[PDB]
């Protein structure tokens, strides 16, 4: 009975600012903003998400939660894409980008309520972004000299692991540093030539024990049974290793070549052919000095018997990625054919052995003197699968962060635990006060948006924000007997948890953040906030 | 008066429906006018989010239920093949003109008189446009005016920050692609590329072409200077039969004998290829050699080329081959048997770009490429689409301006001046009719929609800035000098478009006015709606 | 389902009024647009009355009858369909009060309608004006009336020239006392069929005295231009001779197949020799021509053309004198190349044609229509058809009636004057028809945008005192004299419109019951 006027596009979902959609989008984004607010900070917490396969997923990474959660509203999709960009380009700071964008939208809601046009809000946000990016250059306190030493690497590794696995940062940082040191080349003070790759370090886990029992391997590790009578090779140096893709069996043509034994004549003929061909191929391979053969497919009975006869290590690697890693480690080239031990294609591995870790035996291909491997493997031990998964995620994040120590602000260090955030708040507030026109309100709101980080740290640690926030403001806003600020200007946000007053200085625990990470996160968050705010109407067509 | 089981609309219902649809479309597209406009998100059921401000994209990719709105959108979008811009202007003009016509009809004015007044006002506006245009200089060194035009066309589609990067690229591409001769302009020689690796702010101008298919070898040259271009159409890779087949051996001798059949032709071609490479640039310093090899290349020949410091590409596109021939000047060799040094071309710096998911080869720095390439970069699909749309719009606008020396100053001066001239001329001449004055005033008021929408999108009140602009126009007309008065969407006060650098296309405005007048006249003449055909 | 009696009459009248209401705005140059809602969501804003009538669907059978009558009028006359429908609907509406409230039997109403039709025809004859068919300028001006608001409005001069040339060329006075003496017996469809040639401008169209063929030579190496062509017309194909029924050759031996091939070659050679016995230069065969026949004809220095239907061969016989024979063996020597100007095959619009133009008019002609696109060709063809229809109406009926509704006002006034002397119950439907005749000027006034009430009364008064020489201007909308403004239309159009409208009204009134069954 109620007439409908003003609608002409379609009865499908459609939103316009005439009904306040500019605030409805922000409210919708808040649903996942609250979700991600509980992840940032050293005292972050994971969440339980059920996969489509009926499995249970528990992780502290907000990006993983977003991936495992259904995204419907385009406004949320914008932030999801921004977070994906942050993860791909930088490898860390997804929580920073998400929370900053959410807070920027929240303050934009207040600005809209005040009556400020979205155009002025966007202009002020852009100006504040430029000011903050320029100021971050002067906020640097320390810097990584790129000595590639474990002690210097830990300085950056430790903060990265924190907020991903709380309480175990000390051991995880040592493990990451040990793994990185095995692959870094002999070089120092060189940020223009890449040396470290994210894939250079592999992470594996073995059930049983605790994190304290974890170790690091100086080469490739295979977690599959060799399926043969040869378990390990001697300690002789420079073992020749042959890599094959065709299964170790009778060699046949590319087309057809199937062997079928139907009757006595065919049985005898095919048995003789298979035995002779396999024996000849194995003898030829052994004569070249090949002590280990790795095949991407299975191994036949006669193949196993002849491999045992010549004492050739037996191993199958159905995973092509593992084959590529082995080839990179030893330099061997995959052989599509059988019985072709070409020296130019055979690799060299100094030591090949089977090692038992926690009751599980694995095969390790490591280099000692020659053909030094550029890859390392991390083995995690623990009786809890959730803890192992969290540790694996933390190790991956640390490995990704380590790759970011290059010239473009990789080594530059900022005071973490919100100290940089408070300094930026003060500077942006001063700039907005200096900035004339309506842009001052937007600059002040952009500054206020940065107050979340200390608030999140205080809340996740169980501290009373009503006391921590004024204490932080006083600590970062002090009056000294002179024209230049002095004393402890690097006070951060402490978690305590047992007993403490105020906050602790950053230098006490050396909690520093990468300049490049923070700068790129701020840029991406501001871009996402501007993109979301710039949409005042959504029109879609029914499928 | 109706047949059983029939649907029809009589009385003023048709007028109400048409006015409602026009107002709805006008409100939908109002916020997309001017550099301060908003962005709309479109999802065509696939769930992909696309952001754009172009009127054609908004109208064509959005579902419209009202039949009148469908026709209005189609008519507005049809201008893309005539001028390439002004769709939103056409829609806003149609909406406001229909609103004014309905307002006058409520007073008893017949639609036919309104249509006649619209025609008279259209003729007067054409005369005003003729008397108001400025003849742009044809000097090829006017890079400043081209940059101003590109900035004006781009600011409507970008966030006002990527302008500083995109404007120079588009302006330089359009200036270079036009030969130093009368001839004509053809944007088909300007290629646009999209890459998902870097941010949109990293976009740059490419002087030549980029090749996607290349060889792979650790020793392949990375940078080549003063390189000769050789295009070859004969395969340089091992080939097998259509049915799966291969060579099987049981000994080294059999291996070599069977591989001889595969490698014979490759070695025969490589012999003459290397002979040619030695003949030209074999010992000449500060020179390079690049071979296209449109056909595929096997790893053995790639290694052979690498050991000879030859940048070898494979599986090149036919279109890219033709563009190389037109750019580098090299010819395509059907068979190496007739290989000769005359086939060799010449090119400047040749280098490869390595990306995580792909690789590219640059053949830029040619003596006379007679072509340009623009590389678009981004991290998201919507950003890339917006950048592509903006680049295409800027290219078309600059090309049209170069083709047509007539330029109309922007900043809202044109519409305000047109309205004032229409009002004054029709009040003085009184040559159409007393009642037609209703339609004349309707057209005059409707033509002010564009500046009002531009002011509204910028957050300023039209009632003040438009009044100030009117006062400045009166002062200028009283003065003996010629001056253009517009609206500054950034400061809020009045400004001179000819000094700030805001311009509008003559053809865009002319065609937009004509289309808006035609659509309004056609729609106002609809009296009843009849349903038939099912 | 079923309706009878007064309810059936009311339903029929309502259906007629609904049909009339569709095209009330489709009259005059100021005709307004109508919204046609497509079931697929489309919309067409066409203001053409006949298109709307053909596209608007109706349910009541009377509406279907009216649509069929309008379609028939579209063929009988080139204009007045909307006038016919509007007049019929208004006549039916005006007779409704007398039919229902006054309990007047349909027979009396039908008789009154017939008498009113006779009187209206007499009045239309009275207010007619003679036309001098020998005045080219007057004919061009009259033809320009239907060229208004047409794609060829700019080339109206050349359009009128071509239309007049084509009409005069195909004129057939047929003076005699057996079947009467027609004026010109003009038939565009048969004597002025238009051939569409891609390419060229509007003004490039010409009237050619000859036959145009769209088929080119059958072999790349063959004569293409002949100054003095000699055409041979035949229908039987040149191939292996077969019987009068189905023939199938099923041979498994190569020798017999070779014998059959030799027989086919001999038969084709004999047929080609028979054709060439008359020393021809062009062979036109309706059916297919085998490659052997083409080679044999070419070796004789004679071109070959195939796949030409009888519709073209019959005309070719008129402009070349060739005799069409079904069978090759029956070909005669009467074939001549006389009365043929050329065989030029000039290419127009990247399409090859063949021209047989001459310097004589065999009571027929073909218009070489040219244009930039097929749509332009169709538009120009329709405009030329309209112009030639107007010319035919003027020449066959050299009489004009005043336009702008003046004729309708005069008819209404004279009918009102005469009704007083009827002295019978029939006077009521007579006055109803007289009043309904006034709808056309009312519609014109409404479309123009003036006062629909006072202007009509002024028109009536002026017609009463102005000798029926006043009307409504399309633009000004005031009462003006038609003589000064030159607003005239053919008398035949008005006569046919009135006849059809009154006949439709009588037909719809005569039906008082509708029943179902099959």
């Amino acid at each position: 009975q109620n007439p409908n006027a003003g609608l002409f596009k379609q009865g499908y979902n459609s939103y316009s600012n005439a009904d306040g959609q500019i605030i409805k989008s922000i409210a919708a984004i808040r649903e996942l903003h609250q979700m991600c607010l509980t992840s940032m900070g050293p005292c972050g917490r994971n969440k339980i998400i059920v996969n489509h396969l009926g499995k249970i997923i528990i992780t502290n990474d907000a990006a993983t939660m977003l991936r495992e959660l259904d995204i419907v509203h385009p406004a949320v999709k914008v932030l999801v894409m921004a977070t994906e960009q942050q993860k791909i380009d930088m490898g860390d700071g997804t929580n920073l980008v998400m929370i900053l964008a959410g807070e920027l939208l929240n303050v934009s809601e207040k600005l809209i309520s005040m009556g400020l046009s979205a155009v002025e809000i966007i202009q002020g946000y852009n100006m504040a972004r430029k000011f903050t990016l320029k100021e971050l250059d002067e906020m640097v306190v320390g810097e990584i000299t790129d000595k590639n030493d474990k002690n210097e690497l830990l300085k950056m590794i430790k903060p990265v692991i924190s907020s991903k696995k709380y309480g175990s940062e000390d051991i995880l940082s040592e493990l990451v540093s040990e793994a990185v040191s095995h692959v870094l080349p002999v070089a120092q003070q060189a940020g223009e030539i890449p040396y470290f790759n994210v894939d250079s370090i592999r992470v594996v886990k073995i059930m049983g024990g605790s994190l304290s029992n974890s170790t690091v391997i100086k080469g490739m590790v295979f977690n599959r049974e060799p399926e043969g009578h040869v378990k390990s090779l001697s300690e002789d140096k420079k073992h020749k290793v042959a890599v094959f893709t065709c299964p170790l069996d009778i060699a046949n043509t590319e087309t057809k070549g199937t062997v079928l034994l139907h009757n006595a004549q065919e049985m005898l003929d095919f048995s003789k052919g298979e035995e002779k061909q396999i024996d000849a191929m194995m003898k030829e391979i052994a004569d070249m000095g090949v002590e280990c053969i790795v095949a991407g497919a299975g191994v036949g009975e006669l193949a196993l018997h002849y491999l045992n006869r010549y004492g050739i290590l037996v191993l199958k690697v159905p995973s092509k990625f593992e084959l590529r890693r082995l080839c990179r480690v030893c330099g061997a080239t995959p052989l599509p054919r059988l019985g072709a031990p070409t020296p130019e294609e055979l690799g060299l591995v100094e030591t090949v052995k089977t090692m038992e870790i926690g009751g599980d035996r694995v095969t390790v291909f490591k280099q000692e003197q020659g053909e030094i491997s550029r890859t390392s493997t991390i083995i995690l031990r623990g009786a809890t699968q959730n803890n192992l998964d969290d540790i694996e995620r933390a190790i991956d994040d640390g490995v990704a962060a380590v790759k970011g120590l290059m010239k473009p602000s990789g080594g530059k260090l900022l005071p973490g635990a919100g100290a940089t955030e408070i300094e930026l708040i003060s500077r942006i507030t001063k700039y907005g006060e200096r900035t004339p026109g309506l842009l001052q309100l937007a600059i002040k709101q952009f500054a206020v948006a940065f107050e979340v980080v200390p608030r999140t740290l205080a809340e996740t640690a169980g501290l009373d924000v009503n006391e921590v926030l004024p204490n932080l403001y006083a600590a970062h806003n002090v009056t000294e007997p002179g024209a230049v600020k002095t004393d402890h200007l690097y006070k951060g946000v402490d978690i305590d948890g047992e007993s403490d007053e105020g906050v602790k200085d950053i230098r006490e625990e050396n909690i520093y953040d990468m300049l490049a990470t923070k700068k790129f996160a701020i840029n991406v968050a501001t871009e996402a906030a501007t993109t979301v705010l710039s949409i005042d109407q959504i029109i879609m067509a029914k499928k | 008066l109706l047949n059983p089981k029939a649907e029809s609309l009589r009385r003023d219902a048709a007028l109400k429906v048409n006015v409602t649809s026009a107002e709805g479309l006008q409100s939908v597209l109002e916020t997309n006018l001017g550099p301060k406009g908003t962005l709309k998100m479109l999802v065509d059921g696939a769930g992909n989010i696309k952001l754009t401000k172009d009127g054609k994209v908004l109208l064509t990719e959005m579902q419209i239920q009202s039949p009148t709105a469908v026709l209005i959108a189609r008519a507005a979008a049809a201008q893309d093949e005539i001028t390439g811009d002004g769709t939103t202007t056409v829609v806003c003009l149609v909406g406001e003109l229909l609103r004014q016509a309905h307002r006058f009809i409520q007073e008893g004015v017949h639609p036919r008189i309104i249509t006649d007044g619209f025609e008279i006002a259209r003729k007067e506006s054409m005369k005003f446009l003729d008397e108001f245009k400025i003849s742009k200089t044809n000097l090829s060194n006017d890079r400043e005016f081209l940059l101003q035009v590109a900035r004006s066309s781009l600011l409507t589609k970008v966030d006002a920050d990527l302008t500083e990067v995109l404007t120079p690229i588009v302006t330089d591409a359009v200036l270079s692609v036009y030969d130093a001769q009368a001839d004509n302009l053809d944007l088909h020689m300007v290629e646009i590329m999209q890459m998902q690796h870097l941010s949109p702010k990293d976009t740059t101008f490419i002087k030549g072409l980029v090749l996607d298919h290349g060889g792979r070898h650790p020793d392949m040259p990375t940078r080549v200077k003063n390189a000769y271009v050789l295009i070859l159409n004969v395969s340089l890779e091992y080939e097998k039969t259509e049915v799966n087949s291969g060579f099987f051996y049981s000994s080294a001798d059999q291996r070599d004998k069977l591989a001889a059949s595969e490698r014979k032709f490759v070695d025969a071609k490589l012999k003459k290829i290397i002979d040619l490479k030695n003949e030209v640039c074999g010992m000449d310093p500060d020179k390079g050699f690049v071979i296209i090899n449109q056909k595929g290349i096997d790893p053995m020949s790639l290694d052979v080329f690498a050991k000879h410091n030859i940048l070898a590409l494979r599986r090149a596109k036919r279109r890219n081959m033709e563009r190389l021939q037109l750019v580098t000047g090299g010819e395509a060799q059907n068979s190496v048997e007739d290989l000769s040094p005359q086939i060799l071309g010449f090119s400047g710096l040749v280098y490869q770009e390595t990306i995580g998911e792909e690789k590219f080869t640059y053949v830029t720095e040619n003596t006379d490429p007679k072509s340009c390439t623009i590389l678009i970069k981004g991290s998201t699909h919507y950003a890339l689409a917006q950048t592509k749309d903006a680049v295409r719009d800027g290219l078309r606008a600059v090309a049209n301006v170069l083709k047509d020396k007539n330029i109309i100053p922007g900043a809202g001066a044109f519409y305000i001046a047109l309205s004032r001239y229409l009002r004054s001329a029709n009040m003085n001449k009184l040559g159409a009719k007393g009642k037609t004055k209703t339609g004349i005033e309707a057209f005059a008021e409707a033509l002010l929609v564009i500046p009002k929408t531009l002011v509204k999108n910028s957050g300023f009140d039209p009632l003040d800035v438009l009044a100030m602009v009117e006062d400045e126009l009166d002062d200028a007309q009283d003065s003996d000098e010629t001056r253009y008065v517009g609206v500054d969407l950034n400061i809020g006060d009045s400004c001179d478009p000819t000094i700030e650098g805001i311009w509008d296309s003559y053809r865009v405005l002319r065609n937009a006015i004509t289309g808006a007048t035609g659509i309004a006249s056609n729609l106002l003449l609809c009296d009843e709606l009849l349903r038939a055909g099912r | 389902e079923r309706t009878t009696g007064r309810q059936a009459q009311i339903s029929n009248i309502t259906a007629a009024k609904a049909v009339a209401d569709v095209i009330r705005t489709c009259l005059g140059p100021k005709a307004m647009l109508k919204m046609l809602l497509d079931p697929m969501g489309g919309l067409v804003l066409t203001n053409d009355g006949h298109a709307i009538l053909r596209e608007i669907d109706v349910a009541h059978p009377a509406a279907k009858s009216m649509l069929e009558l309008s379609r028939t009028q579209d063929e009988e006359v080139g204009d007045g369909t909307t006038t016919v429908i509007i007049l019929a609907g208004e006549i039916l509406a005006q007779c409704a009060p007398y039919l229902i409230e006054k309990n007047i039997h349909p027979v009396i109403i039908i008789q009154a309608l017939k008498k009113a039709l006779t009187d209206a025809l007499e009045v239309i004859k009275q207010v007619s004006k003679p036309v001098d068919v020998e005045n080219d300028a007057a004919m061009k001006k009259l033809i320009q009336a239907s060229i208004g608001t047409k794609y060829v409005i700019h080339w109206s001069e050349k359009m009128c020239e071509l239309a007049l040339d084509a009409v005069k060329t195909v004129r057939k006075d047929l003076g005699q006392t057996v079947e009467g003496e027609p004026n010109f017996e003009i038939d565009i469809k048969r004597y002025v069929r238009v051939e569409k040639i891609p390419g060229g401008d509007v003004l490039d169209s010409r009237v050619l005295k000859g036959v145009l063929l769209n088929k080119d030579v059958v072999h790349p190496k063959m004569s293409r231009h002949i100054e003095n062509p000699r055409v041979v017309l035949l229908d039987c194909p040149l191939e292996y001779k077969k019987g009068e029924s189905q023939t199938n050759i099923e041979i498994e031996k190569e020798e017999d197949w070779n014998r059959i091939l030799q027989i086919e070659e001999e038969q084709v050679q004999l047929m080609c020799e028979q054709i060439l016995a008359v020393r021809p230069t062009l062979v036109i065969t309706e059916k297919g021509v085998s490659d052997l026949a083409q080679h044999y004809l070419l070796k004789g220095g004679c071109s070959v053309l195939r796949r030409v239907k009888k519709s073209d061969n019959n005309r070719i016989a008129r402009v070349t004198g060739a005799t069409i024979v079904n069978r090759v063996e029956d070909l005669k020597e009467s074939d001549v190349g006389t009365n043929c100007g050329l065989f030029k095959v000039e290419m127009i619009g990247d399409e090859y044609f063949s021209f047989l133009d001459n310097c004589k008019e065999p009571k027929a002609c073909t218009i070489m229509l040219r244009g930039g696109s097929k749509d332009i060709l169709n538009e120009i063809d329709r405009n030329l058809q309209d112009a030639m229809a107007v010319a035919r109406n003027v020449m066959l009926s050299p009489s004009l009636s005043p336009g702008g509704g003046a004729t309708e006002m005069a008819v209404s006034v004279k009918l009102a004057e005469k009704a007083k002397q009827l002295e019978g119950i029939q006077q009521w439907p007579y006055q109803a028809v007289a009043d309904a005749m006034e709808c056309i000027p009312r519609t014109l006034i409404q479309n123009a945008g003036g006062d629909p009430i006072r202007l009509l009364s002024q028109l009536r008064a002026k017609h009463a005192q102005g000798n029926f020489t006043t009307g409504i201007d399309g633009d000004k909308g005031k009462i003006v004299d038609m003589v000064s403004y030159g607003i005239w239309e053919p008398e035949v159009i008005k006569q046919q419109s009135v006849k059809t409208a009154i006949e439709s009204a009588c037909l719809l009134l005569r039906v008082d019951d509708i029943v179902s069954g099959v």
